[PDB]
């Protein structure tokens, strides 16, 4: 399977947001989001992944932190702090 | 479904066309004035596209009637907002929402 990090995320964040906002399914959101963050962890191996990483690397990492905060506090507000950043990355990507 | 009262007039001729991005500043409140969100607070305008079903029905129909520069008060029935479900931890069920929205520009 070969797909650019740009497409992998544009598509993923859209699916994630639909399951959470559209279906109120916080569960399916994490199932979709999780693998995406894990891959980033692996690091970039191409020029495009690297630049994609230099551009939105941080934002994504912070958003993943805000989700962890949520897992520990149950505060729907921490989850939204994450979506403020996922939105941001998503906007720039389009 | 959605009432639209004018706070500040717009140029009255520039209405959003489908596929256009409305850049706005809003402040959503619950029937009783309780603020639950506002772009003005974040100091970052809000952009979105009409007819794409990106935002709730109240806004879709509501903002479509606004012309550039206009600032209005949108009173949205739960039917055009979040229905019986509401939005867990933020918007309750059967909530009438009131948004103070300013249509800044179109891009
Ligand atoms: C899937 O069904 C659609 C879901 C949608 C859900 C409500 C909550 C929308 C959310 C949005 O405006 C954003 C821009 C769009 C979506 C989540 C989806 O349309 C999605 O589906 C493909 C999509 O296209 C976007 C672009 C995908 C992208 C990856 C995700 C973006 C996430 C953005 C999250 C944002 C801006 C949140 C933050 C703001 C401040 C923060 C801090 S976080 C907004 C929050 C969410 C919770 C509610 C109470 C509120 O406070 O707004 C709010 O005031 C509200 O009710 N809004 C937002 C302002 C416009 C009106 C209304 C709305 O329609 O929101 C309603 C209409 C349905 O047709």
């Amino acid at each position: 399977v070969a797909i650019l990090w740009h497409e992998m995320w544009h598509e993923g964040l859209e699916e994630a947001s639909r399951l959470y906002f559209g279906e109120r399914n916080v569960k399916g959101m994490f199932e979709v989001l999780e693998p995406l963050h894990a891959m980033m962890e692996r690091g970039p191996q191409t020029l495009k992944e690297t630049s994609f990483n230099q551009a939105y690397g941080r934002d994504l990492m912070e958003a993943q932190e805000w989700c962890r905060k949520y897992m520990k506090s149950g505060n729907v507000k921490d989850l939204t702090q994450a979506w403020d950043l996922y939105y941001h990355v998503f906007r720039r990507i389009s | 479904g959605v009432q639209v009262e004018t706070i500040s007039p717009g140029d009255g001729r520039t209405f959003p066309k489908r596929g256009q991005t409305c850049v706005v500043h809003y402040t959503g409140m619950l029937e009783d004035g309780k603020k639950f969100d506002s772009s003005r607070d974040r100091n970052k305008p809000f952009k979105f596209m009409l007819g794409k079903q990106e935002v709730i029905r109240g806004w879709e129909e509501g903002v479509a009637q606004m012309s550039v520069g206009q600032r209005a008060k949108l009173t949205i029935s739960p039917d055009y907002a979040y229905g019986a479900t509401g939005h867990p931890g933020i918007i309750p069920p059967h909530a009438t929402l009131v948004f103070d929205v300013e249509l800044l520009k179109l891009e």
